[PDB]
C-alpha cells in the first residue's frame, strides 16, 4: 500500500452474506463439579 | 455552570494555555506528602493535649478516648498492628507516582488487573522478564563464610562498559554461584 | 451496537475466561433516591446507559455543578454513566473483533465439518 | 523477601473518579462535548461521534496509549488539548497501531483499576513503631531484668 | 519560581474547598464554617492539589468519599448461596467473610493493553526494514535470521498472532464496508442530485414532528365527534388491507430435548 | 544470557488466538507453514540483556 | 453498545421521545443498523500524519540509558532531623549527670562530634539529592527544546494538510446527514445513505477486492 | 505440570552438593579480558574519535537522526530540508546501510 | 498535675461551672451526668510513657556510666601508671565505642535510613500498594529523560500545530465545494455536486481561542 | 476461570430461594 | 437430558493433538475447514441417557 | 530405537505435561549384590536394559527357577529386565509417532517461519 506490503488471500465477499442463526447457550457461574463427597 | 467551567480558558491564547497548564517548571524539589502528614501526625499532637483533660472519673475520660479512637479508626481502618494498611482517598494530579515512571512492572501491578484463561497460567511474557536476574549486593554479613572473607577482600575499580547492566555484583537468583545460600521463597 | 433495549447476559458473558464483569440492565433504584420533582418516562430507562444520562441531566438542572450537584445521589448517577458507555464501547469492540470469546458464538468452539471425522 | 517492617500504616487512593473537579481526573472534554451534544445544533451527530472516537481511545491502554509514560493525549496534563483539536482521536488510534504491529506484543483484554494505591512514606509511623517496640523491649526488662522487690 | 497550579485552581481560585458529600445539617455547616477560616486554621486540609502540595479527595463525614461500584453480578459465596443481586439495593453492602465475596476491581474499567517486545527483538525489527527500503526484501536474509534467533519464542508467537488479528479486522471491517455501501430497494438509480438540501436540524422536532400525538399543539382541537368519523375511516381502509395476512409457520423448538434456536422474542408474554 | 535463553513451555493460550475456521468464514483462508528447523536461538549483545 | 451516542442521536432522543409502545419502538432501533456501518466505516478512512510529531520514538537508542528518578527524602530527612533531636533532649535531661559526673565524661566530649557526625549523613544526603534534582530538571528541559527545533518541519509535511481536509470534510458531511422521516424504518435515512456513501466513495475503491487496505498506521477501532 | 520448570538451551552444570542447588559452572567458558584492560582498549578509540572523528559531523548526525524516522518519504523530506538537498541512496551507502 | 491540664482548667473555666455547678446537682439524671463528666483532678490521670521513658532512662544511662568508666589503654603502655601487666587492655574502648554507637540507634533504624531506599526494591513495593512485585523490577525501567522529555516535546509541538492548523482551515475555506472534495480524493472518485446548504464554519463549538 | 463453571444448552429456571440454589 | 447437553468450556489441551506445522514437514499439507454454524445439539432417546 | 549406548535424559522428558518418569541408566550397583560368582564384560552393561537380562540369566543358571531363584537380589533383576523392556517399548514408540511431545523436538513449539510475521 504506502511503502507496505501485507500478504493476504484473496477476500471472499460473499462471506458477509452468511446465514448464521443463533444458538441458545446459558453460562451458569456456579454448577456441578465432576465428584463430590 | 459548564460555560463556568471555562472561564480562564477565554481569556487566553492556545498558547498560553500550555505554557500555562501543560508546561509547568519541573520542580521535584518541594514535600507533597506534607499534606499528609500534617493531618495524620495531628492525631498524635491531638493525643498529647487530648491525654490532659482534667476530667475526673477515669471511665469518663475511657468514653473520650473511644470517641477519639473512631475519628482514627474510620482511617486507619484495623486497630490491630501489622494486620492491614489504612485507607485514605487523595487526589488525582500528574504527579502521582511522578518517580516511579520508569518503572513498567510498577504500572501493570497497580493498573492491569489480567483475566485468567483456561491454560491459568501467568502470561509468558511475563513470566520471561521475570528471569531476568536483578542485581544483588555482594556485601553480606549475615553468612559466616563472606563475613571473613569479605575482610581480604580488594575493592578493584569497575571502569564502565557503557552499559546499564553491568553485574559487578551477584545476581538475585537461587541458582548464582553466589546466591544459593540465599532462600527465595 | 445493541439494537434492542434488552439483551442475553451469557452473550456477554466469555467462554474460555474467567468472568469477572457482567452487563446489568439500568439501575431502576437509583431513580427513586433523586429527592427532588421529575419526569422519566417509562419508555427510556431500559435502553443501555440512557436512564444515567438522564439523570445525570435532571441533577444538573436542579443543582448546578458546584457544592449542591456534590451529593451521593447525584454523583453516582454521573459515575454510573460515564463508565456504562465506557464498559458498553469495550464490550461493543469486543463482540466485533473478537465474537469467539463470547457464549453463544459458534467460534468459541467450532463444531467440525462431517468431513473432519473420518466416516 | 524480608524487609521492615510498620505496625501500623495508611495506604493512599488516587482515585480517578471522574466525577470531582477539585483534581485532574475530571475529563473536561468528555463532559463539555456532551453537554454541547444535548443542545440542538447542526454538528448535533458529528459531536456524537467524535465522542465515541474518544472513547475507543480510552480503551486502548498500550505503553504508548496511557497516563503513566505522560503521553499526550492521554494524560491528566494534555486533558484539555482535547477541547482544541478533538480530530486527533484517529491519529491516536492510528499511531497506537503503528507501533503495536512492529514494536508490540498481541492486543490483550484487561481489566484497568482506577484506584491507584500508594503507601504513603510517613515520618510519624516510625515514632509509632519504635514506641511499640520500646514496651515490648520494656516488658522483657520488666520481667526479667527487674531487681526492685 | 512560585508553584505551578492545576486548572482546577483558577475555578475555585483556593486550596480549601471544604467538599462533604453528606449531606447532613452537622455536616455542611461545619464545612461553611471551616470553608470561611482555611486561611488562617492550622486544621485545614487541601483537597485541590498543586506542583508543591499534595491533596486530599472527597470527605464524607469524618470518613473519606468513593462512588458506589458499578453494578456487578459476580460474586463468591462461602456458607451458603446469597443471590446477590446489584440492583436490589442502593448501596452495595459490605462484604462479610462468611458470607460473600465480591469481584476484583470495585473501580475498574476494560481495556485492551500490549506487552512491550524486548529491546534487543526490536533493534533487529529496525535493521530489517531499514535494509528493506534501502536494499530491498531479497537481500535481509541476514536481519532476518536474526530476528528468528535473538528474539524469544514467546516474541515471535506475538508477531504470529499480530498478523492473524489484523487479518481478521481487515477482514470484519471489509465487510461492514459491504453491508455498508449496499444499494437498498429504496435507493436505486438515487444519487447525489436526488438528495435535499436538508440538515441535521430538519429532521429535528422543530422542523420534523414526531410520532406521538401529543408532541404539539396539532391534535389539540379534536373532539369526541371527529373520532368517532376517524374510527371509521381507518376501518374502511381495514376492508382492503385485512384480505391478507401471514400464515403461521412451524415452531423450529418444538422438541425440548433441542438446542433451542435464539429465535427473537415476542413483544409481549 | 541463560536466562535470557530460558522460555517456559506451551507458551500462552492458543484458545486465546485467533481461530482458523473464523477466518475462512470471514473471507480469508489461512495457508499453512512449516516448521523452521533450521534457527538456532543465541543471546544479544551485553548491552541489551 | 458500542457508538451509544451515535446511535442516541439518531434515535432522536435529543430532541423527542420514542414511542410509549413497543412495536414501534423497537423497530426505531433497528432502523440504524445501516447508518451505525456507515458512520463507522467513514472513520476508517483517515489519512496517515507523521507519528514523530507530538511523540518521540521511544525506540530510540538516546533513550537506552534507562534513568531514573532522582527524589528527595524529605520524610527520611525529618526523621533522622528529629531522631538526632531526640538526642539532644537525653542529653538536657540529664545535663547535671553528662556534666557533673566523671563517669560519663567521654559522652560529654564525644557526644557533640557524633551528632555532627550524624548532621552531616543527614544534610550530606539532603544536599546530594537536591543536586541531581536540579541537575535532572536542567538537562530535561535544555534537551527538550534541542529536539523541538530539529523535528518542527515535520509541521510542514502535506501530509498534515491532508490530514486536515479529511477531518473537515467529515464534519461537513455528517452536518448534512439528516433524518427524512419518522415511520421507524431504515428508510428514515434515505438520503443520508447516499451522502455518506460518496464520502466513503471518495477515499476507497469499492469496485476492489478489499476496499479497506490494510497499513500498520490506519485503523482497527 | 511442575511450577519450577524451565526450558533451558545453553549448557549449564549443577552442583552436587549436599543442602543446596545452583549452577556451579559453564562449559567452555571462556574468560575474556578484564575491565580495566577493556577500559584502555576502549580510551585508544574514544582518543582516536576525538582527534580525528569531530570534522564533518554534524552532518553525519543530520543523515543518522533523519534515517531514524518511521516512513520513508518522512526520511526524504527530512533529508532535503534539513540535510540540503540529500539523496536517499546516497545518505545510506554513507551511513553503511548499503549493501 | 502538670502545665497543660492547668491550660485545660483556665479554657474550661466555665464549662466546670456549668457542669459541676449546675448540672451535677440539679436532680435524677441530669446529676448523673453531670457527677460522671465532672471536670477537677484526674483519677489515674499518671501517663505510663513517661515512667516508661524516666526507668529505662535512668537504667540505661547507669549503664553508659559503667562502659565510660574504664582505665585508659594509652596510659597502660608506658608500665608506669597502675597497670604493669594487663593483657586485656586492648578491649578498654570497646564497650566506650559501643555506648557511643548507641546515639545512632534511632537515627539509623530501619532500611530506609541506612541509605537511599528509591533505589532499593523494598522502595518499589511501597509505591505499588504494598504489592509484591518480581525482584528485577529495578531494571525493567523506561528512561525517564524519555517521560519527561516527550511530555514538553509534544506540547511545544502542539502549540506550532494550532498556527498550522488555523492557516490550513482558513486556506481551504477560500476552496472551492469541488476542490475540496477532489483534493486528497481517490483517484477512481467521479466528483457530482451536491445540493448547497448553509453550514457554518466554525473554528470550535466551545467559544476558547 | 471458575471451577463450578457448566455451559448448558436448554433453558432453565433457576429458584429464588434463601439458602438454597437449584432448578 | 440437561446434562447430556451440558459441556465444559475449552476443551482439551490444544498442544496435546497433532500440529499443523509437523504434518507439513511429513508430507501432508491438512486442508483448513470451516465452523459448521447450522448443527443444534439434541439429546438421544430417553434408553440411552 | 536407540543407536547407542548414551542418551540424553532430556530428549525423553515431556515438555508439555508433567514428567513423573525419566529413562535412567542401567544400575550397575545392582551387580554387585549378586554373592556368586560371574563373568561380565563392561561393553555390555551401558546398553538399555540389557544387563537386568544378563543378570537375570546369570541368576537362572547359578540357581534355578523354584525355591532358590526366589531371593531379593534375582527377582529384582528379572522385575527390571521386564520393566525395562516394556518402558523402552512404550517410549519408543511415542518417540516414533509423537516425538512432538519431547523435549529438543523442533515441533514440541514450532518456531515460525518469517513470512509469517508480517515485516
Ligand atoms: C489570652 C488568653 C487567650 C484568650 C483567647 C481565647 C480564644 C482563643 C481561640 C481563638 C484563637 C485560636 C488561635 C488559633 C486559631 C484557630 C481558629 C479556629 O477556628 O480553630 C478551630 C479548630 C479547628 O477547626 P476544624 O477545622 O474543625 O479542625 C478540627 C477537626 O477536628 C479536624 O478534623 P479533621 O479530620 O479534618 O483533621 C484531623 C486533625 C486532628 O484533629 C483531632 O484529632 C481533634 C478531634 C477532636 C477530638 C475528638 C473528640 C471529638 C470532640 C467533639 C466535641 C468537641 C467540642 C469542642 C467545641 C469547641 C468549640 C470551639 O488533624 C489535622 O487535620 C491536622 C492537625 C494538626 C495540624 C497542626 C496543628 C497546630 C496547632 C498549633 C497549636 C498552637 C497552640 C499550642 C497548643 C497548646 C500547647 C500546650 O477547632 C478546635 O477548636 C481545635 C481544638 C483543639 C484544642 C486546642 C487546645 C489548645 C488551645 C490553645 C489556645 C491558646 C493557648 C492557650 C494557653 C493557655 C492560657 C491561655
Ligand atoms: C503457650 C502460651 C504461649 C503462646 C503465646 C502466643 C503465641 C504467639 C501468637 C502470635 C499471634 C500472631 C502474631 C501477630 C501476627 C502478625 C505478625 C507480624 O506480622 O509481625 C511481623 C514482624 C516482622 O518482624 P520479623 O519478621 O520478626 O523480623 C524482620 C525484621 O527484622 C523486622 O523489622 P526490622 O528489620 O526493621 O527491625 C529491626 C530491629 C532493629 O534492632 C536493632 O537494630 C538492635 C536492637 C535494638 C532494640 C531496641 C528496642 C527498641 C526500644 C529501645 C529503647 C530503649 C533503649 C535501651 C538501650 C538500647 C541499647 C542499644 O528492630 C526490632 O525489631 C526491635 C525488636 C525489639 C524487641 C525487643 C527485644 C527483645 C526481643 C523480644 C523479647 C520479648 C518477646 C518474647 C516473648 C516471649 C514470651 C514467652 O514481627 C515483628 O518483629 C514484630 C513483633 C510483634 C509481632 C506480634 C504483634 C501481635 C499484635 C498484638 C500485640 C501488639 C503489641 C502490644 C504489646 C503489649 C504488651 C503489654
Ligand atoms: C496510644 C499511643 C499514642 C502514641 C502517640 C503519642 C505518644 C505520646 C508520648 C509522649 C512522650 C513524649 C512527650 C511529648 C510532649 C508531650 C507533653 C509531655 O511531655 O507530657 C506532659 C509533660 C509532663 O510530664 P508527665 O508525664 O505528665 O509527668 C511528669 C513526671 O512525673 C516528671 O516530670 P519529668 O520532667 O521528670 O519527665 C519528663 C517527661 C516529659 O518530658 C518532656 O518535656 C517531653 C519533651 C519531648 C521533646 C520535645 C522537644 C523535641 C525536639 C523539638 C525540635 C523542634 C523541631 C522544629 C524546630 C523549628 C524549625 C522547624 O517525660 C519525658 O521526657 C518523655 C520523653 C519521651 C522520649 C522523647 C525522646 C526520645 C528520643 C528517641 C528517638 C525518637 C525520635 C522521635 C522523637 C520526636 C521528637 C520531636 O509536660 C511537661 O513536661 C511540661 C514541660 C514544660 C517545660 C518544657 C520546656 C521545653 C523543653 C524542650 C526540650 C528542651 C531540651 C533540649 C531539646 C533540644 C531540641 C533541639
Ligand atoms: C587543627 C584544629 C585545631 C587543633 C588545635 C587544638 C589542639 C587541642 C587538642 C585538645 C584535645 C585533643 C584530643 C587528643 C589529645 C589527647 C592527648 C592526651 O593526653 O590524652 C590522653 C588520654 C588519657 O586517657 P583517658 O582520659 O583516661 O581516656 C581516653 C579515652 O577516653 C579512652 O582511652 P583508651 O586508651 O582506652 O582508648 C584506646 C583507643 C583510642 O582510640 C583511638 O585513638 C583509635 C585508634 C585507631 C588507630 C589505631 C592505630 C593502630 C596502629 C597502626 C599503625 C599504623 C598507623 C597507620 C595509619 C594510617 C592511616 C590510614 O585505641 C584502641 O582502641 C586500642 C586498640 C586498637 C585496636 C586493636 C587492634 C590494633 C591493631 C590492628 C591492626 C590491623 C592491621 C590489619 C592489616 C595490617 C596489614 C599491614 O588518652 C587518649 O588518648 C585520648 C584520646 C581521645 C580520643 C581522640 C580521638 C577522637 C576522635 C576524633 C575523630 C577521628 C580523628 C582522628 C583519627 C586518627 C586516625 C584514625
Ligand atoms: C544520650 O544517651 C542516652 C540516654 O540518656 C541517658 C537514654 O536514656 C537512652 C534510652 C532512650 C530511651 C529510653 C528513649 C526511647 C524512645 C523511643 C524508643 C521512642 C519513643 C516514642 C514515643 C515516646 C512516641 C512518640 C510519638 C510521636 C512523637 C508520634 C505523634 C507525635 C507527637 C506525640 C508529637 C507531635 C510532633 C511534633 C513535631 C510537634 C512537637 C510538639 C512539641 C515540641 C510540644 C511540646 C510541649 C510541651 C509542653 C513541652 C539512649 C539510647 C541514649 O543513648
Ligand atoms: C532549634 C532547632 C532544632 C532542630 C532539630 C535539631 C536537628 C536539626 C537537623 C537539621 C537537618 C536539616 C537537613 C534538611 C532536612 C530537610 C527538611 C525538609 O526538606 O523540609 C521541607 C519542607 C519545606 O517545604 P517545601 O517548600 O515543599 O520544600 C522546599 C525545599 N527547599 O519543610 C516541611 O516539611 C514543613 C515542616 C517542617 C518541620 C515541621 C514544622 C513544625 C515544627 C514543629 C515544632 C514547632 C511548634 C510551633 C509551631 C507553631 C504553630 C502555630
Amino acid at each position: 500500500y504506502e511503502d507496505f506490503v501485507f500478504t493476504t488471500p484473496y477476500f471472499q465477499p460473499e462471506s458477509t452474506f452468511k446465514s448464521v442463526p443463533k444458538l441458545f447457550s446459558d453460562i451458569l457461574l456456579g454448577g456441578v463439579e465432576w465428584v463430590y463427597t | 455552570d459548564f460555560a463556568e467551567l471555562l472561564r480562564p480558558l477565554r481569556s487566553l491564547s492556545f498558547n498560553q494555555v500550555v505554557d500555562r497548564y501543560v508546561l509547568i517548571p519541573p520542580n521535584h524539589t518541594f514535600y507533597r506528602n506534607w499534606t499528609y502528614e500534617k493531618f495524620l501526625g495531628g492525631f498524635g499532637l491531638s493525643y498529647l493535649i487530648l491525654r490532659e483533660l482534667p476530667l475526673r472519673n477515669f471511665y469518663a475520660r475511657v468514653f473520650v478516648m473511644y470517641a477519639f479512637a473512631a475519628k482514627v479508626l474510620d482511617h486507619l481502618g484495623n486497630p490491630f498492628p501489622f494486620s492491614g494498611h489504612g485507607q485514605i482517598v487523595a487526589a488525582a494530579d500528574r504527579w502521582n507516582h511522578w518517580d516511579v515512571r520508569c518503572y513498567d512492572n510498577v504500572m501493570k501491578a497497580l493498573k492491569y488487573i489480567r483475566i485468567p484463561t483456561v491454560q491459568n497460567n501467568i502470561p509468558e511474557a511475563t513470566r520471561w522478564y521475570g528471569r531476568q536476574p536483578g542485581h544483588l549486593l555482594r556485601a553480606d554479613t549475615y553468612w559466616i563464610p563472606n563475613l571473613v572473607s569479605q575482610r581480604f577482600a580488594k575493592h578493584q575499580p569497575a571502569h564502565w562498559d557503557g552499559t546499564q547492566n553491568m553485574p559487578i555484583f551477584r545476581l538475585a537468583d537461587p541458582k548464582h554461584k553466589d546466591s544459593y545460600m540465599v532462600q527465595f521463597r | 451496537t445493541i439494537f434492542a433495549e434488552t439483551w442475553e447476559a451469557s452473550e456477554y458473558q466469555y467462554r474460555n475466561k474467567a468472568n469477572l464483569k457482567t452487563l446489568p440492565v439500568n439501575h431502576l433504584g437509583k431513580l427513586a433516591e433523586l429527592k427532588f420533582d421529575f419526569v422519566e418516562y417509562k419508555a427510556h430507562q431500559l435502553i443501555a446507559c440512557h436512564l444515567y444520562e438522564r439523570m445525570t441531566i435532571h441533577c444538573m438542572n436542579q443543582y448546578g455543578l458546584f457544592k449542591d450537584f456534590y451529593r451521593p445521589e447525584c454523583l453516582d448517577a454521573q459515575y454510573y454513566f460515564k463508565t456504562c458507555v465506557e464498559l458498553n464501547a469495550a464490550y461493543g469492540i469486543q463482540k466485533k473483533f473478537f465474537p469467539e470469546h463470547f457464549v453463544g458464538s459458534p467460534y468459541a468452539r467450532p463444531v467440525p465439518q462431517f468431513q473432519q471425522l473420518g466416516l | 523477601t524480608s524487609e521492615s517492617v510498620l505496625a501500623y500504616d495508611y495506604k493512599l487512593w488516587y482515585l480517578w473518579s471522574g466525577v470531582s473537579n477539585l483534581d485532574e481526573s475530571f475529563d473536561m472534554f468528555f463532559n463539555q462535548y456532551w453537554a454541547l451534544s444535548l443542545s440542538t445544533s447542526v454538528f448535533q451527530l458529528f459531536y456524537a461521534v467524535i465522542l465515541d472516537r474518544y472513547l475507543s481511545v480510552l480503551f486502548q491502554n498500550t505503553p504508548y496509549t496511557n497516563d503513566w509514560f505522560r503521553m499526550m493525549l492521554h494524560s491528566k496534563e494534555t486533558a484539555l488539548i482535547w477541547l482544541y483539536h478533538p480530530e486527533l482521536s484517529w491519529h491516536i488510534n492510528g499511531l497506537n497501531q503503528f507501533f503495536t504491529y512492529f514494536y508490540g506484543g498481541i492486543l490483550e483484554f484487561v481489566y484497568f483499576d482506577k484506584s491507584n494505591p500508594d503507601m504513603c512514606i510517613l515520618v510519624h509511623t516510625l515514632w509509632i513503631h519504635l514506641l511499640i517496640l520500646f514496651l515490648i523491649f520494656t516488658g522483657f526488662v520488666t520481667i526479667l531484668f527487674s531487681f526492685y522487690g | 519560581k512560585a508553584p505551578g497550579q492545576i486548572y482546577a485552581y483558577d475555578i475555585h481560585n483556593t486550596h480549601y474547598p471544604y467538599v462533604n458529600i453528606k449531606q447532613d445539617s452537622q455536616t455542611q455547616l461545619l464545612a461553611s464554617f471551616r470553608r470561611s477560616i482555611a486561611s488562617i486554621n492550622p486544621f485545614s486540609y487541601r483537597q485541590v492539589p498543586s506542583q508543591d502540595r499534595a491533596a486530599f479527595g472527597l470527605r464524607w463525614g469524618n470518613a473519606w468519599y468513593a462512588p458506589n461500584p458499578y453494578p456487578n453480578g459476580i460474586h463468591f459465596d462461602r456458607v451458603f448461596p446469597t443471590h446477590y443481586d446489584p440492583l436490589a439495593e442502593t448501596n452495595r453492602t459490605k462484604a462479610n467473610l462468611q458470607l460473600i465475596k465480591y469481584a476484583p476491581g470495585n473501580y475498574s474499567t476494560l481495556v485492551v493493553t500490549s506487552e512491550k517486545l524486548p529491546r534487543p527483538c526490536i533493534r533487529t525489527i529496525q535493521n530489517y526494514r531499514r535494509c528493506q527500503m534501502v536494499n530491498g526484501t531479497e537481500k535481509c536474509n541476514s536481519e532476518a535470521q536474526d530476528i528468528l534467533a535473538i528474539c524469544p519464542n514467546w516474541a515471535l508467537d506475538h508477531m504470529k498472532e499480530k498478523v492473524r488479528f489484523y487479518t481478521k479486522a481487515l477482514a470484519i471491517n471489509n465487510q461492514t464496508y459491504i453491508r455498508a455501501m449496499q444499494v437498498e430497494e429504496y435507493n436505486q438509480g438515487r444519487t447525489v442530485a436526488d438528495v435535499a438540501p436538508k440538515t441535521w436540524i430538519h429532521g429535528t422536532r422543530q422542523h420534523l414532528r414526531p410520532d406521538t400525538m401529543w408532541a404539539d399543539d396539532r391534535y389539540t382541537n379534536i373532539t369526541q365527534t371527529e373520532i368517532n368519523e376517524a374510527i371509521k375511516r381507518v376501518e374502511a381502509r381495514k376492508a382492503r388491507e385485512h384480505e391478507k395476512k401471514p400464515v403461521e409457520q412451524a415452531n423450529v423448538n418444538a422438541n425440548t430435548g433441542e438446542q433451542p434456536v435464539r429465535v427473537e422474542k415476542s413483544l409481549y408474554p | 544470557r541463560m536466562r535470557y535463553l530460558t522460555e517456559d513451555p506451551a507458551g500462552d493460550d492458543p484458545l486465546q488466538k485467533t481461530k482458523d475456521e473464523h477466518l475462512v468464514d470471514l473471507g480469508f483462508i489461512p495457508k499453512v507453514f512449516g516448521a523452521n528447523v533450521e534457527v538456532r536461538k543465541r543471546a544479544p549483545h551485553d548491552k541489551y540483556l | 453498545m458500542d457508538n451509544y451516542f451515535t446511535a442516541i442521536t439518531l434515535l432522536g432522543l435529543r430532541d423527542q421521545n420514542l414511542p410509549p409502545f413497543k412495536d414501534a419502538r423497537l423497530q426505531r432501533y433497528k432502523s440504524i443498523k445501516k447508518m451505525i456501518d456507515l458512520i463507522e466505516t467513514t472513520t476508517k478512512l483517515a489519512p496517515p500524519m507523521p507519528v514523530e510529531l507530538f511523540m518521540l520514538n521511544p525506540t530510540d537508542p538516546e533513550w537506552d540509558d534507562d534513568m531514573t528518578y532522582p527524589t528527595i527524602t524529605h520524610a527520611t530527612a525529618l526523621y533522622k532531623s528529629s531522631a538526632l533531636a531526640g538526642n539532644l533532649f537525653l542529653y538536657a535531661y540529664n545535663y547535671n549527670n553528662f556534666t557533673a559526673n566523671i563517669r560519663l565524661r567521654t559522652m560529654r566530649y564525644l557526644f557533640p562530634v557524633v551528632s555532627l557526625a550524624i548532621f552531616g549523613n543527614i544534610y550530606w544526603d539532603y544536599r546530594s539529592q537536591l543536586v541531581k534534582v536540579n541537575l535532572f530538571d536542567e538537562y530535561i528541559q535544555a534537551r527538550a527544546q534541542e529536539l523541538v527545533k530539529q523535528n518542527e518541519y515535520l509541521l510542514e509535511h502535506e501530509d498534515v494538510k491532508r490530514y486536515v481536509w479529511w477531518y473537515e470534510d467529515l464534519k461537513e458531511t455528517l452536518a448534512r446527514v439528516h433524518r427524512q422521516a419518522n415511520n421507524h424504518k431504515a428508510c428514515d435515512f434515505k438520503d443520508s445513505e447516499i451522502i455518506l456513501q460518496d464520502f466513503i466513495r471518495r477515499y476507497t475503491n469499492p469496485k476492489d477486492n478489499l476496499p479497506i487496505k490494510f497499513h500498520p498506521q490506519g485503523q482497527t477501532f | 505440570m511442575q511450577n519450577t520448570t524451565n526450558i533451558v538451551h545453553v549448557p549449564v552444570h549443577m552442583g552436587h552438593t549436599h543442602y543446596f542447588d545452583y549452577i556451579d559452572s559453564f562449559p567452555k567458558l571462556k574468560e575474556g579480558p578484564t575491565l580495566e584492560e577493556n577500559h584502555i582498549t576502549n580510551q585508544k578509540i574514544l582518543r582516536e574519535q576525538l582527534i580525528s572523528g569531530q570534522q564533518g559531523l554534524e552532518q553525519n548526525l543530520c543523515l543518522r537522526n533523519c534515517f531514524k524516522l518511521s516512513q520513508k518519504r518522512y526520511i526524504e523530506f527530512c533529508l532535503d530540508r534539513k540535510c540540503g538537498g540529500a539523496d536517499f541512496q546516497r545518505a545510506a551507502t554513507i551511513l553503511g546501510y548499503t549493501k | 498535675m502538670n502545665p497543660i491540664q492547668k491550660a485545660w482548667l483556665k479554657i474550661l473555666e466555665p464549662v466546670s461551672y456549668v457542669i459541676n455547678e449546675k448540672m451535677a446537682k440539679r436532680t435524677g439524671i441530669i446529676g448523673k451526668l453531670g457527677r460522671f463528666f465532672a471536670i477537677g483532678p484526674r483519677e489515674y490521670g499518671v501517663h505510663p510513657i513517661n515512667r516508661m521513658f524516666i526507668f529505662m532512662n535512668r537504667k540505661y544511662m547507669a549503664f553508659q556510666a559503667v562502659a565510660l568508666h574504664r582505665y585508659s589503654f594509652v596510659k597502660s603502655l608506658t608500665h608506669n601508671g597502675f597497670h604493669m601487666l594487663r593483657v586485656f587492655r586492648h578491649f578498654a574502648f570497646v564497650l566506650p565505642a559501643t555506648v557511643l554507637a548507641g546515639l545512632g540507634l534511632f537515627v539509623y533504624w530501619g532500611d530506609d535510613n541506612k541509605c537511599y531506599s528509591p533505589d532499593r526494591f523494598p522502595y518499589l513495593k511501597k509505591r505499588a500498594g504494598d504489592m509484591a512485585l518480581p525482584l528485577n523490577s529495578l531494571n525493567q525501567r523506561t528512561s525517564a529523560h524519555y517521560i519527561e522529555i516527550n511530555a514538553i516535546y509534544g506540547a511545544e509541538m502542539m502549540k506550532r500545530y494550532h498556527k498550522v492548523w488555523e492557516n490550513i482551515i482558513e486556506e481551504r475555506s477560500k476552496a472551492t465545494d469541488q476542490e475540496k472534495k477532489t483534493r486528497y480524493a481517490h483517484p477512481s472518485y467521479q466528483y457530482s455536486p451536491l445540493p448547497v446548504v448553509s453550514i457554518p464554519n466554525v473554528l470550535n463549538p466551545l467559544n476558547l481561542q
